[PDB]
């Protein structure tokens, strides 16, 4: 005779994940590739919301000389929608970049760039002597000493 | 942008809606099936009240101004035929004052503007355009609305429903249907457009409206408003015709209730017919055995 | 006789999409939006219905 | 140095800022999870003919299941099937007769057998089942192990779709077509 | 989106002690700031708790002293534990999810549904 | 009919506070007298408080200037507000309605079930 005996079933083979267009990818780019950066004491400020980020192509570059998270990994945060994202660009010295750090006190932090204890944000910054120096040396930056 | 003058008391009408007010219930295809759904839709050979806009040729015309303020239920149903875009948007929200949140939708034949502020909202509302060739060709100069704009918590743009405008007098060659309605705080606008070429009341053909815009808005809407472009014939070149007037058009409102309907999609995947399971007992026995045709 | 048969089967298939009881219709939603501890009654509601 | 400090914010305004948007490519015949915005389901995508409305995406049928998609990155219309489901029948004469059977595989077509089973069993026996020379392809499934033959005796182990198979010849099992009877005029 | 459940409150008499949770889904809880505050009929909302992502704690002066906070992140809860509760401490009390930036100090953050307490004299 | 439910009580260690409800009902409270009894075991029922409709309240001397009574006429509801307890408060209390003639003063007014207090030394 004939008995049925089991059953058979073909699995998914690996996997299939599909989703829609890219809208307006976050300006991260105009911001970290702008053409002109504003000094440290008139830092400039750039607002990002309603966009879709995209930040893994830079971050694997490692051009960057800092790339320093505060209580997240760099692309642990990206799985995480966010409110609104302020991009804060400028120039300084590099002996002054940890000078850009939270809870940190300073003649650059208290005066141009401040930045509280409690912080989540990430700091980046690279080399910009490609740009930012030329024959006859640069001087058209300024940065805030003195206040009340 | 205070109380408007030449305010004229008429009593509201009612017309019969027939078939209007199916659109499509979920962005779903279904090829020749019959899908009963329990939804806000607009019962088949309903009341739906009617709004006028036209003065007649002369100073013994009437002076309708109708854009009184409705409230919103648990749905709306627009329906216009028009002809030179007299209807140009509407106003929503539950107290139209500065103090909450509420959805101005405008258009002004050269962009669709869409937002969600708290605005003043005067009690007579109009664009007031210009038809005069001060400039060159109609311009739109007298916009009030709003006394004043703040705390825009979201905007929108899309494209113009152009389409374009023609100047002729007789049965109105456009009709335009939208449905509006709100739940979880999620706001949904269907419509659909059509060529007509009857003077008053509904044709008795039936059509779907298609989803167009899509709001996530967490307001508690609780009024309903109208728009008209006021047309001030004083200085309109040719025609000495003084006063503010606004051109033929008229509009229903219907308001939507939770039914349940047997909608038939073809092989398209288009609605071609609809069953209201409210109406006659032929109906409820039709989409109790799921078939728009039912033996012996 | 042939659509006697036909809808019944019909109904045993749109069974499948009653919560009876349960939080969801769905067992891949039930998993990915609950614990196991709670996952499992929830699994179990489905199964009796089933 | 170029310095670039990114600040986020959770307000009671809804989040818009993301980035999380994994976006595989398109796998047509063959068994995958597809996971359309969100719509999750394991079947066998393949090019579909049907012409959905602009704004329609999912695709239903009269039991209320999704059979077609569209692929929001391309105005593409895919249906969806079942991989291949169906039971595994064992045809055997009596064991006081011979130990060689048949397998049957249920409305399946004989080139996914091999994979519809995984042929990671006991080296022979299961996987000398799982494919050779006799492999018949029957309306009632796939039949591995029983050599077809163009003649029509009575039925004796009924398979389906009047096809029947028998242990008569070295004897092997064999499956033809059942003879309704002796031709008489 | 972020997502907060309060759940409860109640009835209790004076001198007494109750417990409000919060529930968080929908986003990383490891990387949040969770606080509560509360409302009375007629008055306006106050900050009763806050506790950030590092286990930092703050209470207010009306009810410090009193208040305890803690987190569990592991459950992606939030628990609030009353003790010596007076009637002024009947309220309506909300859970309240900001990133650390005084975002959820300020009272700018996601909100819930909130829960009732009730304490009797 | 006149019906009155009491609860609250319980178990306190000696200085402790607590408060006891009773909850009238089937008759109008605007017009009638409520007082709290209380009666230990193989003890004879005696007068704790009272307080009339006008607000008018009284204690026994045993327990006089630590007691308060108080009643609630939108929710028909009398409390006693107990501070200060010793191991001799140890008793179940009992809310009697009456008349303000002396009628519940007397204990011949309705009754209720009774309340268990219990003070440990």
């Amino acid at each position: 005779g004939i008995y049925q005996t089991s059953n058979f079933r073909v699995q998914p083979t690996e996997s299939i994940v599909r989703f829609p267009n890219i809208t307006n990818l976050c300006p991260f780019g105009e911001v970290f590739n702008a053409t002109r950066f504003a000094s440290v004491y008139a830092w400039n400020r750039k607002r990002i919301s309603n966009c879709v980020a995209d930040y893994s192509v830079l971050y694997n570059s490692a051009s960057f000389s800092t790339f320093k998270c505060y209580g997240v990994s760099p692309t642990k945060l990206n799985d995480l929608c966010f409110t609104n994202v302020y991009a804060d660009s400028f120039v300084i010295r590099g002996d002054e970049v940890r000078q850009i750090a939270p809870g940190q006190t300073g003649k650059i932090a208290d005066y141009n760039y401040k930045l509280p204890d409690d912080f989540t944000g990430c700091v980046i910054a690279w080399n910009s002597n490609n740009l930012d120096s030329k024959v006859g040396g640069n001087y058209n930056y300024l940065y805030r000493l003195f206040r009340k | 942008c205070v109380n408007l003058t030449t305010r004229t008391q008429l009593p509201p009408a009612y017309t019969n809606s027939f078939t209007r007010g199916v659109y499509y219930p979920d962005k779903v295809f279904r090829s020749s099936v019959l899908h009963s759904t329990q939804d806000l839709f607009l019962p088949f050979f309903s009341n739906v009240t009617w709004f006028h806009a036209i003065h007649v040729s002369g100073t013994n015309g009437t002076k309708r101004f109708d854009n009184p303020v409705l409230p919103f239920n648990d749905g709306v149903y627009f329906a216009s035929t028009e002809k030179s875009n007299i209807i140009r948007g509407w106003i929503f929200g539950t107290t139209l004052d500065s103090k909450t949140q509420s959805l101005l939708i405008v258009n002004n034949a050269t962009n669709v503007v869409i937002k969600v502020c708290e605005f003043q909202f005067c009690n007579d509302p109009f664009l007031g355009v210009y038809y005069h060739k001060n400039n060159k060709s109609w311009m739109e100069s007298e916009f009030r609305v709003y006394s004043s704009a703040n705390n825009c918590t979201f905007e929108y743009v899309s494209q113009p429903f152009l389409m374009d405008l023609e100047g002729k007098q007789g049965n109105f060659k456009n009709l335009r249907e939208f449905v509006f309605k709100n739940i979880d705080g999620y706001f949904k606008i269907y419509s659909k457009h059509t060529p007509i070429n009857l003077v008053r009341d509904l044709p008795q053909g039936f059509s779907a409206l298609e989803p167009l815009v899509d709001l996530p808005i967490g307001i508690n809407i609780t009024r309903f408003q109208t728009l008209l472009a006021l047309h001030r014939s004083y200085l309109t070149p040719g025609d000495s015709s003084s006063g503010w007037t606004a051109g033929a058009a008229a509009y229903y409102v219907g308001y939507l209730q939770p039914r349940t309907f047997l909608l038939k999609y073809n092989e398209n995947g288009t609605i071609t017919d609809a069953v209201d399971c409210a109406l006659d007992p032929l109906s409820e026995t039709k989409c109790t055995l799921k078939s728009f045709t039912v033996e012996k | 006789v042939v659509n006697q048969n036909a809808q019944a089967l019909n109904t045993l298939v749109k069974q499948l999409s009653s919560n009876f009881g349960a939080i969801s219709s769905v067992l891949n939603d039930i998993l990915s939006r609950l614990d196991p501890p709670e996952a499992e009654v929830q699994i179990d509601r489905l199964i009796t219905g089933r | 140095y170029r310095v670039v400090v990114l600040s986020f914010e959770l307000l009671h305004a809804p989040a818009t800022v993301c980035g999380p948007k994994k976006s595989t490519n398109l796998v047509k015949n063959k068994c995958v999870n597809f996971n359309f915005n969100g719509l999750t389901g394991t079947g066998v995508l393949t090019e579909s003919n049907k012409k959905f409305l602009p704004f329609q995406q999912f695709g239903r049928d009269i039991a209320d299941t999704t059979d077609a998609v569209r692929d929001p990155q391309t105005l593409e219309i895919l249906d969806i099937t079942p991989c291949s489901f169906g039971g595994v029948s064992v045809i055997t004469p009596g064991t006081n007769t011979s130990n060689q059977v048949a397998v049957l595989y249920q409305d399946v077509n004989c080139t996914e057998v091999p994979v519809a089973i995984h042929a990671d069993q006991l080296t022979p026996t299961w996987r000398v089942y799982s494919t050779g020379s006799n492999v018949f392809q029957t309306r009632a499934g796939c039949l591995i192990g029983a050599e077809h033959v163009n003649n029509s005796y009575e039925c004796d182990i009924p398979i389906g779709a009047g096809i029947c198979a028998s242990y008569q010849t070295s004897q092997s099992i064999i499956a033809y077509t059942m003879s309704l009877g002796a031709e008489n005029s | 989106q972020v997502q907060l459940v309060e759940s409860g409150g109640g009835l209790v008499q004076a001198g007494g002690s109750l417990r409000l949770s919060c529930t968080a889904s929908g986003y990383d809880f490891s990387i949040l700031a969770i606080a509560w505050y509360r409302q009375a009929p007629g008055k306006e909302r106050e900050l009763v708790a806050a506790i950030s992502r590092v286990g930092s704690t703050d209470y207010a002066d009306s009810v410090k002293g009193r208040f305890t906070i803690s987190r569990d992140n592991t459950k992606n809860t939030v628990s609030l534990q009353m003790d010596s509760l007076k009637p002024e401490d009947t309220a309506v009390y909300y859970c309240n999810a900001g990133i650390p930036m005084t975002t959820v100090l300020s009272g700018l953050g996601f909100w819930g549904q909130g829960t009732q307490v009730t304490v009797s004299s």
